């Protein structure tokens, strides 16, 4: 039981936190402007299923 | 006491801040609240701190508080109107408010 | 007969910082230049700046430019062929006795 | 062989791109870019691009680690904000007013007529006014009759809060003032209302605090 | 033994396989088996690529169940041949298509297994529709690290293809692996095919698009070249003698004579060259 | 004539940039 508290931080450790921004408009089909909410403005696409 | 869910209660004087906008974004995020949940209770006791009524050109603090003042005079009748949204307000004085309020 | 000069000159110019030091210069650079000029003004300092009330606080960048405009002035003109003209409403509130 | 040259050139975008702004040009393919990472550059531009889409100061792409200019936008892209989007008619119809025939008819005329009847302006030499400023005491219909022409007009309309623009940081409050006028520049015949100019338009001076 | 100046084979299959198993999986690397024959000490040949159901992170890829790897090869051995496993491949997207830390540790797992085992890169990101940007290396081992690991007994893996990228060699080259080079082999058959995929049958040929837009065409494309030529006038009379590389700056803007006016000449000739050509033979074949 | 006053506070911006060709593994 305590070992599977070790796996599951074992899983845990090599997760990555995400940026969180805002959608500004859709310029095309897989490219999208966006924008970070502490400053710039970047140009970004999805992945395939969204 | 009867909803316990969807009841909005302010202070009214905890609005203010150090920064120069950062006391209407406050306002904005509340009534954009009130608007996802569609039959909100906005309460705000004790207007007397932010109501005021108006000042001839005052301290430059005075123009935060009325600038903060007007985006309810905004946000109250405006543009967008409101739908379910009602507004409970208490004081111990009216005579020292905005009559546009 | 003489060059006419209007300087409007409001405010837009008063928050001018870096190159508040120099609008006077060259406009009396380009009176003494082009003719016998004369350099129309109106109420826009009063409404900048009177004296040192807004003084050891900040400076505020407008009484500033004003003594530069008393700088000129104290320099050498005579006149020598230029006259300035100024027209002002809200009289009581500059700084004249100095500049009597 | 130039043909395929120009289109081997298009690998530098590849859609990690930050934005910035086109300010001005120096000489033959070299020029100044504000980019909105707060800074200032001086940059290299590609020979691909079209020159005609020049001064607007135009949303502008530029590269990550190098920063280059690389790509021209669409004018109307570096916003933040936008117009009356597609149904948000405030449903008020324009006999929804009771009794207000001077001034439903004066300010009616004082929007749409110079967009045809311009040139009886000059002929007279009126000037055409850009603005119009309304007033009075507080509810005598100054909202509903900007809100009721909202819903019988066709063009762009922009709404404008009083006091949006007051963000803490440095200089954010002008940023905002151009990126509304470009966007009334870009679109078409379009009316910008700014209600509520009392929380900005104040008469006092420059209090250095 | 010794190495050589090697190279790596393709088939035109494998390729497409590449990039479209990683555009589909873009913003991680995706990952695959790669399927080919050691023809020779000298050179290796791929010719199939498959890849297998994964699971990844942000940050990582794993394959899933070995129950799935020998179930597939044995299934391919049936139909067409037998065949051999050369090495793998996985993306990097929109990086500098160089072996990570954790792509280089599954490489002394592979080349215990068999010698020539190669490590491919892919990047469907930083490539264009003019060329595609692959990639494809060899480990090296550290303990030879002063003694020599090629022999070089020519030029063609030495200058030729480039010289190693700025941000490649600043993980690898040539620190503990070698670059190798890639060429293209293309059998007669699908040549032949890869040539004509462009084009259509007769009735293509053979259209009259419609008259009626074909002189409204015309009619719009004319009446802006009237505008055109009214600004021609005034810029060509014009000429401020200003030493014209600052008539080269004060034409970046909204100014476009002499540009428009050799674009749109251009398209109302080939549109009216072709309509009349075409409604020419028409006449002359049919009837 | 006698009056006191308050404040307020701008805040400036704050921006950062690199070179960017760290990996963030180390792990595993
Ligand atoms: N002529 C009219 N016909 C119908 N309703 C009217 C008329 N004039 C005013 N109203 C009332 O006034 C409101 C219109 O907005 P309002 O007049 O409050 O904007 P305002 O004058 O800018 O007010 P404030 O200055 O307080 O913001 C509506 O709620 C409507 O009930
Ligand atoms: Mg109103």
């Amino acid at each position: 039981k305590q070992y599977e508290k070790s796996e599951n931080d074992l899983k845990a450790l090599q997760s990555v936190g995400q940026i969180v921004g805002e959608v500004l408009k859709q310029l095309t089909e897989e490219k999208f402007i966006v924008k970070a909410t502490n400053g710039p403005r970047y140009v970004v696409g999805c992945r395939r299923q969204l | 006491s009867q909803l316990d869910c969807n009841f909005l209660k302010v202070v009214s004087s905890s609005i203010v801040d150090k920064y120069i906008g950062e006391s209407a974004r406050l306002i904005r995020e509340m009534f954009n609240y009130a608007r996802d949940h569609q039959p909100c209770i906005i309460f705000m006791d004790e207007i007397d701190a932010i109501g005021g009524r108006r000042f001839s050109e005052g301290t430059s603090a005075d123009r935060e508080i009325q600038r903060t003042l007007m985006e309810l005079l905004n946000q109250m009748d405006g543009f967008d109107t409101l739908h379910r949204v009602k507004m409970i307000m208490a004081t111990n004085r009216p005579d020292t408010l905005d009559p546009a309020l | 007969d003489c060059t006419f000069i209007r300087v409007s000159g409001s405010e837009l110019v008063q928050k001018f910082i870096g190159e508040g030091a120099r609008m006077v210069r060259e406009l009396f650079v380009m009176a003494r230049e082009h003719a016998p000029s004369i350099i129309f003004m109106d109420e826009i300092d009063s409404i900048g700046s009177s004296r040192l009330e807004g003084g050891s606080g900040g400076d505020s960048e407008v009484q500033r430019t004003m003594l530069e405009l008393l700088n000129q002035l104290d320099g050498f003109e005579a006149t020598k062929n230029i006259k300035v003209i100024m027209a002002t409403n809200r009289i009581d509130i500059l700084d004249s006795a100095l500049l009597r | 062989e130039f043909l395929h040259a120009q289109e081997e050139v298009k690998r530098i975008q590849s859609i990690p791109l930050v934005i910035g702004q086109f300010l001005e040009a120096v000489d033959q393919n070299t020029a100044i870019v504000g980019s909105t990472t707060g800074s200032n550059y001086y940059v290299r531009i590609l020979s691909t691009i079209d020159r005609e889409l020049l001064k607007p100061n135009a949303s502008v792409a530029l590269h990550k680690h190098s920063n280059a200019l690389v790509d021209v936008l669409p004018p109307e892209a570096d916003s933040s904000i936008m117009m009356l989007t597609s149904d948000q008619k405030p449903d008020v119809m324009y006999a929804d007013i009771g009794g207000m025939d001077i001034q439903k008819q004066e300010v009616r005329e004082a929007v749409e007529l110079p967009l045809t009847h311009f040139e009886l302006y000059k002929q007279i030499g009126i000037d055409p006014p850009r603005g119009v400023l309304m007033y009075g005491p507080p509810g005598c219909g100054k909202t509903m009759l900007a809100k009721a022409v909202a819903h019988h007009t066709t063009a762009a309309f922009i709404r404008v809060v009083g006091s949006e623009f007051v963000q803490k940081y440095l200089g954010e409050g002008p940023r905002m003032v151009r990126d509304v006028f470009r966007l009334a520049k870009e679109n078409a015949p379009a009316i910008i209302f700014i209600d509520e100019i009392d929380a900005i338009a104040t008469k006092r001076f420059d209090a250095q605090t | 033994a010794v190495d050589t100046a090697e190279q790596v084979y393709i088939s035109s299959l494998a390729l497409l396989k590449m990039l479209k198993h990683g555009r589909a999986g873009v913003p991680m690397e995706v990952m695959g088996l790669m399927l080919g024959e050691f023809v020779d000490d000298y050179t290796v040949r791929v010719i199939d690529v498959f890849a297998m159901p994964q699971s990844g992170t942000g940050v990582s890829v794993e394959a899933v169940d070995p129950v799935f790897q020998a179930k597939m090869l044995d299934m391919l051995k049936q139909t067409g041949r037998p065949e051999m496993v050369v090495g793998w491949y996985h993306s990097h997207p929109g990086f500098g298509c160089w072996l990570s830390g954790v792509d280089i540790n599954t490489q002394q797992s592979f080349e215990a297994l068999s010698e020539r085992a190669v490590a491919v890169v892919v990047d469907p990101i930083q490539s264009v529709k003019g060329k595609v940007v692959i990639d494809a290396f060899r480990l090296i081992n550290a303990n030879m690290m002063v003694l020599g690991h090629e022999p070089r007994q020519t030029t063609s893996n030495l200058g030729h293809l480039n010289k190693p990228s700025i941000q490649a060699l600043i993980h690898g080259l040539n620190r503990h692996y070698y670059s190798i080079t890639i060429n293209y082999r293309k059998n007669e058959l699908e040549q032949k095919m890869l040539l004509n995929l462009h084009k259509k049958s007769w009735m293509e040929g053979l259209t009259l698009q419609d008259y009626s837009e074909h002189c409204k065409h015309n009619e719009s494309v004319v009446k802006e070249m009237l505008e055109l030529a009214k600004n021609y006038n005034k810029a060509v009379e014009e000429e401020d003698k200003m030493t014209p590389e600052q008539l080269a700056i004060k034409n970046v803007g909204k100014q476009d004579p002499k540009r428009h006016l050799e674009e749109h000449v251009d398209v109302l000739m080939t549109s009216n060259i072709v309509q009349c050509l075409a409604a020419m033979l028409d006449t002359v074949v049919f009837k | 004539x006698x009056x006191x006053x308050x404040x307020x506070x701008x805040x400036x911006x704050x921006x950062x940039x690199x070179x960017x060709x760290x990996x963030x593994k180390x792990x595993x």
